[PDB]
């Protein structure tokens, strides 16, 4: 007897992804400053994702010209987070960016990507302790622009953590 | 009143984008020198363009060649007629797909033709030859591509005026195709372009009109040849540049997938065009370097081009 | 073992490709048949390195020494609708049909030095009021004599 | 919502409009073709191809047209391309009917990275397949071919991508002839409305024939 | 099957509940499978771990 | 600090950055068909 | 002819699938169009 | 031929040691080794 | 094939060689597979492109006097790869693309209502149902545009009103997973002797 | 300018192939210190040539020669160009830096003869000077290749004494992004390790160290 | 002289 090897028909392209053991990778929980939605915890969403519109791009490593990390400190005492940036209609998003910003048409055209696709700003597991990965899905208005998937549902600021609890907040 | 100070916002830019554009290339006040193309390859690039043609004519067959010709020392046939198309085309592959380990993808055709000279004598009707303008006009169309600075073929068609006969009058059961009959419907010429010669340095001044002379010399053999009127079907068939050419030649066989075909076929077709042909390696190097070099330039017109148009705004407003 | 960038760091300095042709071009003094790997070294030199004049001025210095008349002037006629300045070290070494320029910079002729001076002054006034093609041509007709 | 001097072009069962404008000696033509696949939703959040559009600003004065490929975001509007054309607005420049402007010429530099600040958020470009011939079955079409499409620079990526401050003042300097992101907040809506329009006659078209 | 039981709350989403500790040592069964041998029955609503 | 340099948090904080491109940047989405 | 029966299963090589590449059988250069100028 | 991937054309097998005989090979047997069917026009031959 | 006026003798020789085992291996068939009825196979010899054609009368009611036939033309487009991107990129999926006509009674793009199908692993897959020409809604929608012309919504995410009737106008046409076979089947002979007179075409050039 | 991408062909490595063939292996390169605020010849790609380098005269040493020379401290110009010149240093003699390796292989009367000032002896000082003090630097390696027991250096000589703003202009070969480099043209290697040289670990702006071996940390799991 | 050389290439034109 020769048994075959069990495969399949469709099987989806992140199931390609490398393992060192070929096996599931470890899902370490998040510090315990995570735990409770305070102002020092809501904009590390919104300054991971800047950082990303602003470092090198791809396999070439293209780096982007625009620092959109520039517009972070300005963006964070104002009280404006990255899920209450997508609760701002076009209208209030010209308020925001030609008043309050002062964002030029190219570093607007950098950032229009993150806003268009409704990204979740959800700290998602990773096998370290300091977590650098954000929730890259597309938001529904239904939950809240929170993508609603993994868990991530309507308040949801940090996977595996409490809901936003927005009467403090 | 706010538009003059726009259009002068503008122009100071593009003037100061300009002066150190030029200021990054030169060296000690001499300018960027271009890239050498290889012996006898004589490129032409229009102002204002996005491709630039090369040429070549190896007399007497292939064995005038660069491989063929070198030897060691102290111890007839139809010419060829060669042609390389090189538009601005070259793109990252990893980026859209992480899985391709393709640092540079780069697209340039290839079209060989060959002519039957009066000075041979051996095989002068031995066989009627299909290559030649009065006999079918056959040419061979090899795409080529820059794989990481490696020359890599994507099809070898084989087109003569019999395809640009059948597509225009019996492609379908009685009629052409109704996209290639409407297509040739619709081609206006363009606007005649100050083309510039970058050509090989030891003929840039033996001719100048040569490959305007090979040009013509085919176009007059082949109009006037066995096949009369499907000519203006041939020409937009031969079409290497824009959308109607690459569907026409789509709509012809294409050539069989290369890695489907043998091991035995694929090194000797390698060593017919990189060592017989001498379309080499180091012209495939070259062309990558010629479409960067020639971005430049057209990237200083295109900076010309900004300047002249907001200061003809500001003047007027 | 230690990396720069790509661009500093497979970037040969000028003076090693003056060198390493002037090098070659005493070779082709020798045997003119050394032309043929010169001109595969060249066609690597030139898609790898940077085209300065100084290693397109010891190209036609290559070319001169195997004998070939006419492109030689021809690869100078270039530098000059390029306005690139023949190199004054290959137009005293195309003078000196001798002097294989590895022991010339090392100082093992310790004579001649004046005769170095003279030619790279001559070939600084030559070019003050004509091209580079005619500081190569006057470089030529020396070295054939 | 409307611009102050643009007159709308649009006829049932092709999926293109044209905006039109003239002021003074100068004539300002935006061309958009709508995707027939899918488009992306005006909120943004939740194949979702954007409304990319082709702007022809005509100057007499300079001698120039220049071409400007715009593409419309959340109603905003980006600039990916500014080209250049010989003489005035000819008929042939312009993308309608399927026959293609001016070809074989230079596209320009890239004004904005917004393409690679598409690939951090993990949204699919137009290129779907790495293989060309794969995407040329469905040839003559910008939106399933971008191998030939005018509007993605034929899958060319440029060498150049023009300096921040430099390209602020070419976004400015369109601005003042009409393509600011008013226009395209309502190309952005009209793109929606013949979307619909042509997939509400298509279906009745067929509903007849079987 | 081979499970743990944990004697501390761990829910799926977070971990903030309304249970203490002495609650939950009751409820997810520790306490159960501490003092039970076997031939005994186990709860299949209490979350079982690895 | 004497021998190394360097402190374990500014150890961890640097081994985080040294390798940011090989570690995530894509979700790798899509669908793998079977083609034998 | 069977598949026990093969060259390929006198060596390591497979059935059916993706040709091993990096084997010594693959990696012969062959002419078979020159052979009947050499072993005729 | 031309192949086709995932599709190979099974071979009977010649008998003789295998494609590589392990016990040893005779002299006619390796003189067609050593006079190999290459392409004469690039290829040199020698011997002393 | 001297060497001295011949330098190709690695081609060639290499070409005719393939020239003969293309003929003497005994698995291709000299006779095209034979089409279902009705189907008329024209080829062109030197294109990639092979129409099919046939007549075809509907079933109509009685209350209708007289029913008009139909034209039904299936066209085929070879399938283009690209090896430059190989052993990088991943192989392409066979798969076998065409185009179903129907024209109510002189060409093919003027009144007719096209349908582009994909035969892939063993099954059809309807794409997009495109029109050309006016036609009547419930008023008068033409689409004079033959190459960016409106092909209409994709069906995975059409409404399952039309999707259901589209299946029976399918079936009553009888085009299915079976006639879907022969497109996959005709493409490999026409695609077989496309490659054999590539190669002959190729060694009286490369001769020459 | 405009940010022109580069043809060299390094990349990172993917999410789906594993880590392999380590007898190369590229990591990221970082010294202590930085070193481009510094003169050019005391930076880290020059350290060998640190005792080659010559002493340095000031500012105010500078003043007191001119005021008060002495008979054999030879005050020497090394500007080439004769276009940015302006000004005279006193005391000063023209050696042009581009003829240095020439002129010291001259005798005592060919000197007089190809210069206009006596050669100097092997055993007096000598002052060179320059715009930046880099054409003075690399005369004083070739004044020290020969044996010249005193040679000293001005670094910043015109633009400090007759108060200008100019440079040297040493164009520090790099090359141009059309020009790609050896390892990817080329069959000198074999193709797993062309892969893995051409591999680079973040972005090529930065310095990097290839790893000639590796051993896996098996003590660590 | 490139300018120069553009408007003898009709890349910079004239009024219309
Ligand atoms: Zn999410």
């Amino acid at each position: 007897k020769v048994s075959k090897v069990p495969t399949r028909s469709v099987i989806p392209a992140d199931a390609l992804r490398y393992h060192p053991r070929y096996s599931v990778p470890r899902k370490m929980v998040l510090s315990n400053t995570f735990n409770v939605v305070g102002e020092n915890n809501r904009y590390t969403s919104l300054k991971l994702i800047l950082e990303k519109l602003s470092g090198h791009v791809g396999r070439r490593q293209y780096k982007m010209l625009c620092n959109l990390e520039k517009h972070y400190d300005k963006l964070k005492d104002e009280g404006i987070d990255w899920h209450e940036l997508k609760w701002l209609s076009r209208e209030e998003l010209i308020v925001l960016f030609d008043k309050v910003l002062h964002l030029t048409r190219t570093e607007r055209a950098a950032l229009l990507p993150a806003i268009e696709a409704k990204v979740c700003g959800v700290l998602r597991q990773t096998d370290s302790r300091h977590s650098t990965v954000v929730c890259m899905n597309r938001g529904n208005a239904n939950h809240g622009w929170r993508c609603g998937r993994n868990g991530h549902t309507n308040d949801v600021y940090f996977e595996g953590k409490a809901k936003a609890n927005t009467a403090a907040l | 009143v706010s538009l003059r100070t726009i259009a002068e916002s503008l122009g100071a830019a593009a003037a100061a984008e300009l002066r150190a554009e030029v200021e990054r290339d030169t060296r000690d006040g001499v300018a960027a020198i271009p890239p050498l193309p290889p012996l006898g390859w004589r490129v032409r690039h229009p102002s204002g363009s996005n491709y630039f043609v090369m040429t070549r004519t190896l007399k007497n067959g292939v064995q005038s060649a660069e491989l063929n010709n070198r030897r060691y020392r102290s111890v007839s046939r139809a010419d060829v007629h060669l042609t390389v198309f090189a538009p601005f085309r070259v793109y990252d592959p990893s980026l859209h797909d992480p899985t391709v380990d393709i640092c540079e993808w780069s697209s340039f055709d290839l079209v060989v033709q060959k002519t039957v000279p009066d000075n041979m004598v051996a095989n002068k009707l031995l066989q009627p030859l299909s290559c030649t303008p009065q006999d079918g006009a056959l040419s061979m169309y090899v795409c080529l591509a820059s794989v990481n600075s490696e020359m890599r073929i994507r099809s070898i068609q084989l087109l003569s005026m019999k395809e640009a006969q059948a597509l225009v009058e019996h492609a379908c059961f009685g009629n052409g195709e109704p996209l290639f009959l409407e297509l040739l419907r619709r081609r206006g010429r363009r606007r005649p372009l100050v083309e510039r010669r970058f050509d090989d340095p030891r003929l840039r001044y033996e001719e100048v009109a040569q490959p305007q002379q090979v040009a013509d010399e085919a176009a007059v053999a082949c109009s006037s040849s066995c096949y009369g009127p499907y000519y203006p079907a041939f020409e937009m068939l031969m079409d290497s540049c824009g959308s109607a050419g690459e569907y026409s030649r789509a709509l012809c066989y294409g050539g069989p997938y290369v890695s489907e075909l043998s091991r035995e076929l694929c090194d000797a077709l390698l060593d017919y065009i990189k060592g017989d042909l001498g379309v080499s390696d180091q012209l495939c190097e070259y062309v990558c370097q010629m479409q960067f070099f020639l971005e430049q330039e057209e990237y200083m017109t295109w900076l010309g081009q900004v300047q002249h148009v907001a200061n003809a705004v500001s003047r007027t407003a | 073992s230690l990396q720069n960038p790509p661009e500093e760091q497979f970037a040969l300095p000028s003076v090693l490709l003056r060198t390493l042709l002037c090098m070659a071009a005493y070779h082709c003094t020798l045997d003119a048949d050394y032309f043929t790997t010169c001109q595969m070294l060249f066609g690597r030199m030139e898609q790898q390195q940077q085209t300065t004049p100084e290693v397109l001025s010891a190209w036609v210095y290559c070319c001169t020494a195997s004998g070939r008349v006419d492109e030689a002037l021809t690869y100078a006629k270039y530098m000059a609708d390029c306005s690139a300045p023949f190199d004054v070290t290959v137009f005293s070494l195309m003078q000196h049909p001798s002097l294989n320029p590895i022991e010339v910079e090392d100082g093992s002729v310790p004579h001649s030095a004046k005769g170095l001076l003279l030619q790279r002054r001559l070939g600084n006034r030559l070019h003050t009021a004509y091209r580079s093609d005619a500081v190569a041509a006057h470089g030529m007709f020396v070295y054939y004599a | 919502h409307l611009p102050f001097n643009f007159d709308v072009c649009y006829e049932l069962g092709s999926r293109e409009f044209t905006l039109f404008s003239s002021v003074g000696s100068t004539s300002v033509l935006v061309f958009c073709n709508v995707s027939s696949r899918r488009l992306r939703s005006v909120k943004g959040g939740q194949d979702r191809s954007p409304v990319v559009f082709s702007a022809f600003v005509s100057m007499p004065t300079s001698g120039l047209t220049i071409e400007a490929l715009c593409c419309s975001s959340l109603g905003l509007l980006v600039v990916d391309g500014v080209s250049f054309h010989q003489g005035p607005l000819t008929e042939s420049m312009i993308p309608q009917d399927a026959h293609p402007g001016p070809e074989g010429h230079y596209q320009g530099p890239l004004l904005n990275q917004r393409s690679l600040a598409e690939m951090v958020v993990n949204t699919r470009g137009c290129i779907t397949s790495v293989d060309p011939f794969r995407q040329q079955e469905s040839f003559f079409d910008g939106h399933v071919n971008p191998w030939n499409a005018r509007s993605l620079r034929f899958g060319h990526v440029p060498v150049h991508t023009a300096k921040p401050g430099f390209s602020d003042a070419l976004c400015h300097f369109l601005e003042v002839f009409g393509v600011n992101d008013e226009l395209a907040f309502f190309v952005e809506d009209f793109a929606h409305l013949v979307h619909r329009e042509e997939e509400t006659a298509w279906t009745n078209v067929l509903k007849t024939m079987m | 099957v081979s499970g743990r039981v944990y004697r501390r709350f761990y829910g799926d989403r977070n971990r903030v509940s309304a249970h203490s500790t002495m609650r939950w040592q009751h409820i997810g069964g520790w306490k159960l499978l501490k003092r039970i041998r076997r031939g005994s029955l186990f709860p299949h609503n209490v979350p079982l771990y690895a | 600090m004497t021998v190394h340099g360097t402190s374990l948090p500014s150890t961890y904080r640097m081994h985080k950055d040294i390798n940011k491109a090989q570690r995530n940047d894509r979700k790798l989405s899509g669908n793998r068909f079977k083609v034998l | 002819i069977a598949y026990e029966d093969s060259f390929e299963y006198e060596e390591y090589i497979p059935a059916g699938g993706s040709p091993l590449a990096h084997h010594w059988t693959e990696m012969t250069p062959s002419f078979s169009y020159l052979e009947d100028e050499f072993f005729g | 031929a031309r192949r086709k991937w995932g599709q190979k054309t099974w071979s009977p097998t010649a008998t003789n040691g295998g494609a590589a005989p392990a016990n040893g090979v005779s002299a006619q047997e390796a003189l067609q080794i050593a006079y190999r069917p290459m392409p004469p026009s690039q290829t040199v031959e020698y011997e002393e | 094939l001297p060497p001295s006026d011949f330098p190709e003798n690695a081609l060639l020789k290499c070409i005719e060689k393939e020239i003969e085992d293309e003929a003497l291996r005994l698995d291709k068939e000299e006779c095209p597979p034979p089409p279902p009825t009705g189907w008329e196979m024209y080829h062109a010899p030197g294109t990639s492109v092979f129409y099919g054609r046939r007549w075809w009368l509907p079933a109509t009611a009685s209350a209708e006097t007289r029913a008009t036939p139909e034209r039904h033309t299936i066209r085929v487009q070879l399938t283009k790869r690209d090896p430059s991107l190989d052993p990088e990129c991943d192989v392409r999926g066979e798969h076998f693309p065409f185009s179903f006509f129907v024209q109510r009674a002189l060409g093919l793009y003027d009144q007719s209502i096209e349908v582009r199908a994909d035969f892939v692993d063993g099954e059809l897959l309807v794409d997009n149902v495109v029109f050309h020409g006016t036609f009547k809604t419930g008023e008068e929608v033409r689409y004079n545009n033959i190459f960016n012309g409106y092909p209409g919504p994709n069906l995975d995410e059409a409404e399952e009103e039309v999707l259901d009737g589209l299946q029976a106008w399918l079936a009553e046409r009888c085009v299915d997973d079976q006639f879907g076979e022969f497109v996959g089947q005709y493409s490999v002979w026409v695609e077989q002797q496309e490659y054999e007179m590539w190669l002959k075409r190729l060694r009286d050039f490369v001769a020459a | 300018q405009a940010d022109r991408r580069t043809r060299h062909h390094m990349m990172v490595d993917g999410q789906i192939n594993p880590r392999e063939w380590f007898n190369w292996h590229p990591k990221e390169y970082q010294p202590w210190y930085f070193d481009r605020h510094k003169f050019l010849y005391e930076q880290r790609q020059y350290a060998q040539f640190h005792h080659l380098l010559c002493h340095q005269v000031y500012l105010k040493d500078m003043l007191h020669l001119m005021r008060y020379p002495e008979p054999y401290t030879h005050i020497i110009d090394c500007r080439t160009s004769t276009q940015k010149m302006h000004r005279w240093v006193p005391h000063s003699l023209w050696l042009p830096r581009d003829e240095v390796e020439y002129a010291l292989q001259l005798s005592a009367d060919e000197f007089l003869d190809m210069y206009g000032f006596r050669k100097p002896d092997k055993s007096d000082d000598v002052i060179l000077l320059s715009h930046n003090g880099i054409y003075s630097e690399q005369a004083g390696w070739e004044w020290k290749k020969q044996f010249f027991q005193h040679v000293y250096n001005y670094r910043g000589g015109t633009n400090e004494l007759f108060g200008e703003s100019y440079s040297d202009m040493n164009v520090s070969d790099v090359l141009s992004p059309w020009k790609g480099p050896f390892p990817q043209s080329g069959v000198f290697v074999d193709k797993w390790s062309k892969r893995k040289v051409l591999t680079r670990t973040g972005p090529f702006d930065r310095q990097y160290e290839m790893q000639d071996f590796a051993l896996p940390d098996l003590e660590l799991e | 002289d490139k300018i120069e050389k553009w408007k003898a290439e009709g890349l910079l034109p004239e009024d219309y």
